[PDB]
């Protein structure tokens, strides 16, 4: 099956260069042109350039010519994109998108999230949120997890290592005073909790933070 | 450059009902072999884009037949025979006839369902945050509809607007609802200065609020 693996999210300073990678598998690497796309603020999409990995010949969008450089390493089935002269304008998700011309199929990577900023990496504090002390025997029970004061994006929150998926709402993060804050709620049956341990799992790659907060009955 | 102009930017539809998205290009997209390189993509919440239609009207593998595409000249149209949960997200048209490749702005396909009241849970600050010297009260307004909704916070019976932040999730695939998280940020000293904490969810004056409370003082 066609699989693309893109380099993880990064925080880089303005004025620097960045090289992203896109490792491909499940097809003959040289048979598909590799496109790169940019998405801004989770909506607007632009095509950057394409490389023909067979011969390494690249065609650029004039908007990005001189800004982006595409290369490949045939040996490792890996495509690269370099971005130079970085500004906050370059903060975006960057997708590698291989195009099989013989069959006419296209595939998209999971992208690489870039944050251009001079702000320093700050690890989040993670707090378990247990229901109120009181005895409302409602049919269901809602638990929460608060992830506050971190930078840059992203963060991965899961419940019970991702094995608990139903009844989850993870909220988009919000920025105030240079720091992100995010929350996630989980709703299970009254029978489930507290009698089964439920844990909030939070990873913030940039800070090497990985914490497990157990949700426990309060007071 | 070819300009792709999409309409509308957002489209709201009931399950089972048809949907019609248009994309119009600033020049002909006939290729030198007489084929028209017009692509349609869907990007579902949290995922990267995926092509659905290519060459105006040809479906990608295992794309359901509810989807169809038609094109006359410089005008191109995606149609969904009957919209289903899975269809939700942002649709983009993409020309790949002329370089650079260019995209429409995207169309947000929203679902109209029956009005639905929020499930409200209030959460005092965790004992860890208090040890830290901070204090946040979090409120979840879950699985409501429509997206429009208001939160009132009351401390010891006075309305509080300062230091409130609200995050909305994207529309829920399963049930077409929206969920929202309201965080009230305080100082430890201030939180300890007061006792009654109240979270209210109202959509309009003439609908009873859904109210959730606690008293810091008692269990
Ligand atoms: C190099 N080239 C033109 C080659 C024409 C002749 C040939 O195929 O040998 C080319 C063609 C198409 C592409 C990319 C097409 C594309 C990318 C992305 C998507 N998409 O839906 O995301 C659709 C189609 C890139 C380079």
């Amino acid at each position: 099956q066609v699989q693309l693996q893109q380099s993880g999210p990064v925080l880089v300073k303005p004025g620097t260069s960045l090289k992203m990678s896109c490792k491909a598998s499940g097809y003959t690497f040289t048979a598909y042109y590799m496109n790169w796309m940019k998405q801004s603020h989770g909506k607007r999409l632009e095509w950057i350039a394409v490389i023909n990995p067979y011969n390494g010949f690249t065609t650029y969008n004039q908007k990005f010519k001189g800004k982006a450089t595409l290369t490949v390493d045939k040996s490792s089935n890996t495509a690269y994109m370099d971005l130079n002269s970085l500004t906050s304008e370059d903060s975006a998700v960057y997708y590698c998108v291989p195009y099989d011309y013989a069959a006419d199929r296209v595939y998209w990577g999971h992208g690489t999230l870039v944050t251009v900023s001079t702000a320093k990496t700050t690890a989040p504090s993670v707090y378990p949120l247990a229901p109120v002390c009181g005895g409302t025997t409602g049919s269901s029970v809602t638990l929460g997890c608060l992830v506050k004061g971190y930078f840059p994006e992203p963060v991965t929150l899961t419940w019970n290592s991702g094995s608990l998926s139903s009844g989850v709402h993870t909220f988009p993060a919000l920025l105030q005073s240079g720091l992100y804050t995010l929350s996630s709620s989980v709703t299970v049956t009254s029978n489930t909790w507290p009698s089964q341990t439920i844990t909030c799992n939070v990873a913030h790659p940039a800070s090497s933070t990985k914490v497990d907060k157990k949700i426990e009955p309060r007071g | 450059d070819v300009v792709m102009t999409q309409t509308p930017l957002t489209l709201s539809v009931t399950i089972g009902q048809p949907a019609s998205i248009s994309c119009r290009s600033s020049q002909s997209l006939l290729y030198i072999n007489g084929k028209t390189h017009l692509n349609w993509l869907l990007q579902r919440p949290g995922q990267s884009p995926k092509r659905l239609i290519y060459l105006v009207s040809k479906l990608d593998s295992g794309v359901p037949d509810r989807f169809s595409g038609s094109g006359s000249g410089t005008d191109f149209t995606l149609k969904i025979s009957r919209v289903e949960a899975e269809d939700l997200g942002i649709y983009f048209c993409l020309q790949s006839t002329h370089f650079p490749l260019t995209f429409g702005a995207g169309t947000k396909l929203e679902l109209k369902r029956a009005d639905a009241a929020p499930t409200v849970s209030i959460f005092p600050p965790s004992s860890e945050q208090l040890t830290s010297g901070g204090a946040s009260v979090v409120c979840f307004l879950n699985n409501f509809y429509p997206r429009d909704i208001n939160v009132k916070w009351k401390i010891d019976g006075s309305e509080r607007q300062n230091g409130v932040l609200n995050s909305w999730t994207d529309q829920d695939s399963k049930d077409s609802t929206y969920s929202m998280s309201s965080t009230l940020t305080l100082t430890k000293d201030e939180y300890e200065r007061h006792n009654s904490y109240t979270c209210e969810a109202t959509h309009k004056t003439s609908t009873s609020p859904i109210v959730k409370s606690f008293n810091r003082n008692e269990c």
